[PDB]
RNA sequence: AACGAGGAAUUCCUAGUAAGCGCAAGUCAUCAGCUUGCGUUGAUUACGUCCCUGCCCUUCACAC
């Protein structure tokens, strides 16, 4: 059983180079990573790490301040940009931000051979604290779970931006070792052991 | 210290790892798995390292009782490595074994 | 008369002209080829309706693009815009209406400011 | 560990400057600074009186 | 072991301290359990939270 | 909105009350309205968890 | 809805115009033998084939994929679709 | 002070 | 037969400061400092030397002793722990300022010299080495956690809390983490000070314990502890 | 000599907002020790609560 919906060779004046056409194949992050694979391991998380839509780019212009809960539904990569930018200096610029999210992605596609936006989606889900505390003495309590993905791509990037403040490493370098650690969970991370600190001292005042 | 750069990008370094305070001769990978990464030093000890996880290594092969310059990784047979020591034996090492004794 | 539809794309100042005639998949901006629009980080942006429709349509069918306001990122918005609303428009008065729908649902399942313009008009609250 | 021993002025004074090395630079410091202040005062109070 | 269960009502007039807000939670495990806890960030009806402790019930927090 | 705060295990506690009342007479027809609506909102809430017990004693009750 | 017309061929393939520009869009190729008998149903979502093979396929028309295969014992002849009802009788050859 | 379901808990 | 490190020349150690979080190190915070300046030129109030003058601002006068402070900063930096460069100090004073001390400096041992610091100090925000090359006394914007390590343990001095064996109490500790000590170096009052800094109290012997030999008690169980000699 | 991003306290701020960038005009009052316009790049966090702090309001069916 064949179906056929092309009886011609598309040849068009305008040469097209074939890496653009093996993304008209399927929608693919900088044309080199799928969104086909990536599942988020948490049930919870699910519905506010949002992945299914494919994106090229993270650049979207959409409108994600009108209304309370719209932010869950923009990509992931794009919130994780959109939160690289910060200290000022860095204020008003997406673009670089969106390179060095580029560079980021290939450094974790060398170091790991895993998809990078798994390793991103774990970061995030490995990372959001489960509970938190609030002053009254502290008591213990719940945290919803839009709350757990603004803090953990929190942690992240201010980890990431504190590592290489003022060390050789560069932004996207220390930005790769920071989501790969918080990938794996180990304690290495900033964001893992921040998340373990207010996870413990809400234990403690329970 | 052992520097892996991006080949065709000399300005970027991606991981920088201090292998030893002596002399570190012998940097080679792995063939078969792209990951790990064998270091081997005047220290006399050639360790096995990890590019995700380079704070300690995955494996510290020792034995030798002289400068080991010569690493080799035998095609077919991941598990296995093969060091030469100017000691004038050739050892051969099994990863998938707890290692640090020569097979 | 070749057959041909004008359609205008806009973000912010940028404006963005496509005329879109019977040809060979000759596709010009500013008198230039897709590929060498500019920044290259956002190229794919300008690549969206050409992928998500297929090269296939475009392969009969010539645009011209001719834009001018607005900075890198509002032109490449316009640009992406008149391009879709063109190949729409001209797939509506000199093809199937049927080709017409499923352009249609493509891109308004995609994004829908290739269709609509994105006016963030002050809001007092 | 490397020890080192702290600077300061004893009797320091935060209303009273910093001590400056060079008399003649502390010297028309303080004339600078007196004719500033005449300036501003003389030219606010001429414009009053014109006023 | 952390269990999962999803808010099904928002309380309201809990008089709960400031961004504290009081919830109702059916365990997903069991459809028929419900317990009463706080939720320290944006909560709406439906989502998931992961609950520590399954025995504790909450209190108004002032 | 106080009786939607209540956790369950106070309605097994209310709905104890409630048995508790019926057998004082004056006091059932003196307050039977209110009697009605709380109890009968107090069902239409929690009902779901409710019908979930298998405690006989509870069928009891409500019988 | 009228803007698809289909054409049964007597090798087996199926083909699929549109009918207010005549330009081919799709082509289904199961049968093997001539087809007999070709009807979408109301929703234009389930397409239903019959052949000289004696088999006869269910497309999904919106997907194009193949739902199902299901052979008879005689070659078929002609078909009608109801499409209130969702049934089609086939004049067998037997 | 306590608010109305509070109460009632309490009595 | 391990073989040597290539290289036996002594090195100082590298000092530590609130910049670099990772390293295991011990913190000790002298809270409830009582350094405070006030015009007569400008000195630091003295619970003996400016009684009339403390009484006008209405503070009592038992709580106006820097000289506490001067002891425990004293015998904390002078420890070997501070020379092996394993020990960082905080000070919080009772108005609110948080002072961090770069392990580097050498206090002056005379009481009235400090003073001359201390109110320099809180003027100009800053000091700077004699060869001018580090700030080794500097505040800080609150609160201290975020200068603290990341992965660290906080407890305080309570007379009350039970006794426990510093360096028991060390060596069960995790290792990646480090450890902050939070004595009140204020003469009495209640401890409280750091409740909401801290989780859990500890003591360290039934005896009360002045600020200055609890923070020499907690440094040398930490230096047998981690063998610092 | 001074200095390497600025202590305590205090103020402001919710979408083309905060913040960064330049280009023009100087429009009878104000402004050039500057003022006002114009476009460019453009986010995070909340959009709930009366718990604290203030201000304010109240005491023609059916059903209640």
């Amino acid at each position: 059983f064949e179906v056929v919906e092309e009886f011609t060779p598309v040849v068009l004046a305008t040469p097209i180079p074939e890496e653009v056409q093996q993304a008209q194949t399927e929608i693919k992050l900088f044309n080199k990573w799928s969104f086909e694979e990536v599942e988020v391991k948490d049930a919870s998380l699910v519905d506010y790490v949002q992945v299914r839509q494919p994106i090229f780019v993270a650049h979207t212009a959409g409108r994600y301040a009108n209304k309370r809960f719209r932010k869950a539904q923009c990509p992931i990569i794009e919130r994780l940009t959109n939160s690289l930018m910060m200290n000022g200096r860095n204020n008003g610029k997406k673009l670089k931000a969106v390179r060095i999210i580029k560079h980021t992605l290939d450094i974790i596609n060398v170091l790991t051979d895993q998809n990078p936006i798994q390793v991103v989606v774990d970061a995030i889900t490995n990372t959001g604290p489960r509970e938190d505390t609030t002053r009254v003495r502290r008591q213990a309590v719940d945290v919803s779970p839009l709350r757990r993905v603004n803090q953990a791509i929190a942690l992240l990037t201010i980890g990431a931006r504190e590592a290489a403040f003022r060390n050789i490493k560069t932004i996207a370098e220390t930005l790769a070792e920071e989501l790969i650690n918080a990938a794996k969970g180990s304690s290495t991370s900033y964001a893992i052991k921040k998340k373990d600190e207010l996870e413990r001292v809400a234990k403690s005042n329970r | 210290l052992v520097s892996v750069y991006d080949s065709y990008n000399p300005r970027t370094i991606l991981l920088s790892i201090n292998a030893s305070t002596h002399p570190t001769h012998v940097t080679k990978f792995h063939t078969q798995d792209n990951k790990i990464l064998a270091t081997a030093s005047d220290d006399r000890v050639t360790r096995l390292w990890d590019i995700s996880n380079a704070y300690e290594p995955q494996l510290e092969l020792t034995g030798a009782t002289d400068y080991v310059r010569t690493l080799s990784f035998i095609p077919a047979a991941p598990h296995l490595v093969a060091t030469g020591s100017y000691d004038g034996l050739i050892r051969l090492y099994d990863t998938r074994s707890s290692g640090s004794t020569p097979i | 008369a070749v057959p041909s539809v004008q359609t205008f794309g806009k973000k912010k100042s940028a404006t963005a002209v496509a005329h879109v005639k019977a040809g060979k998949g000759l596709i010009k901006v500013n008198g230039s080829p897709i590929t060498l629009v500019e920044p290259e980080i956002l190229r794919f942006k300008v690549y969206e309706p050409l992928l998500l429709v297929g090269l296939d349509k475009f392969s009969n069918i010539d645009i011209r693009v001719r834009v001018t306001g607005g900075g890198h990122v509002s032109q490449v918005y316009a640009i992406r815009q008149a391009i879709a609303k063109g190949l729409v428009a001209y797939h509506q008065k000199y093809v199937d209406e049927q080709s017409k729908n499923e352009l249609k649902k493509a891109f308004t399942s995609y994004d829908r400011t290739l269709l609509i313009a994105d006016s963030r008009r002050p809001e007092p609250k | 560990i490397p020890t080192h021993a702290p600077k300061y002025e004893e009797n320091f004074n935060p209303d009273k400057k910093s001590y400056d090395p060079d008399r003649t630079r502390s010297e028309i410091n303080k004339m600078k600074a007196q004719l500033k202040k005449e300036r501003k005062f003389t030219m606010k109070e001429i414009r009053k009186d014109a006023k | 072991p952390v269990t999962l269960a999803k808010v099904i009502k928002v309380l309201g007039r809990t008089g709960s301290r400031g961004g504290v807000t009081q919830v109702r939670v059916e365990f997903l495990e069991d459809t028929s359990r419900t317990i009463v806890r706080n939720v320290k960030g944006p909560v709406r009806e439906n989502d998931i939270l992961v609950l520590m402790e399954s025995e504790r019930e909450a209190r108004r927090l002032r | 909105d106080a009786l939607m705060v209540m956790p369950f295990s106070y309605v097994l506690k209310f709905l104890k009350f409630i048995d508790t009342v019926m057998q004082n007479k004056t006091l059932l027809h003196s307050h039977l309205p209110l009697i009605c609506k709380n109890l009968f909102f107090i069902i239409k809430f929690n009902h779901k968890e409710l019908v979930s017990q298998k405690n006989e004693e509870l069928k009891l009750q409500i019988n | 809805c009228g803007n698809f017309g289909f054409i049964g061929s007597s090798n087996g393939s199926i083909t699929i115009y549109n009918m207010q520009s005549g330009i081919l869009r799709k082509k289904y190729k199961l049968h093997k033998r001539a087809v007999t008998g070709i009807s979408l149903d109301g929703m234009n979502r389930k397409m239903v084939s019959c052949g000289l093979d004696g088999i006869v396929g269910f497309y999904d028309f919106n997907k194009s994929t193949l739902l199902g295969k299901l052979k008879l014992d005689a070659p078929i002849t002609a078909m009608v679709y109801h499409r209130s009802s969702d049934l089609f009788a086939l004049a067998l050859d037997d | 002070s306590l608010k109305a379901g509070e109460r009632l808990m309490e009595a | 037969q391990k073989a040597l490190p290539a290289s036996l020349v002594p090195q100082a150690p590298p000092v530590l400061t609130s910049k670099d979080k990772i390293t295991k190190r011990m913190i000790v915070v002298l809270a409830m400092a009582s350094l405070e300046t006030h015009k007569i030129k400008y000195v630091l109030l003295n619970c003996d030397d400016h009684q009339g003058l403390l009484k006008k601002m209405g503070r009592d006068i038992s709580e106006a002793r820097p000289d506490i402070t001067h002891q425990c900063l004293l015998t904390l930096l002078d420890s070997p722990i501070n020379k092996a460069g394993k020990l960082q100090v905080y000070i919080q004073t009772s108005r609110g300022i948080l002072i961090e001390v770069n392990p580097t400096v050498r206090i002056p041992r005379t009481f009235k010299r400090f003073s001359g610091l201390m109110v320099q100090l809180l003027h100009k925000l800053s000091i700077r080495s004699v060869n001018s090359e580090e700030k080794l006394l500097k505040v800080i914007k609150n609160p201290i956690t975020d200068h603290l390590p990341t992965k660290c343990r906080k407890v305080t001095l309570s007379f009350d809390a039970p006794v426990i064996r510093v360096q028991d109490y060390i060596e069960k500790l995790d290792d990646d983490e480090s450890i902050c000590v939070f004595v009140g170096a204020m003469a009495r009052g209640k401890d409280n000070f750091a409740d909401e800094y801290v989780d859990e109290k500890v003591g360290l012997s039934n005896y009360p314990l002045s600020a200055s030999v609890a923070c020499s008690k907690f440094c040398h169980g930490a230096e047998d502890a981690w063998n610092i000699l």
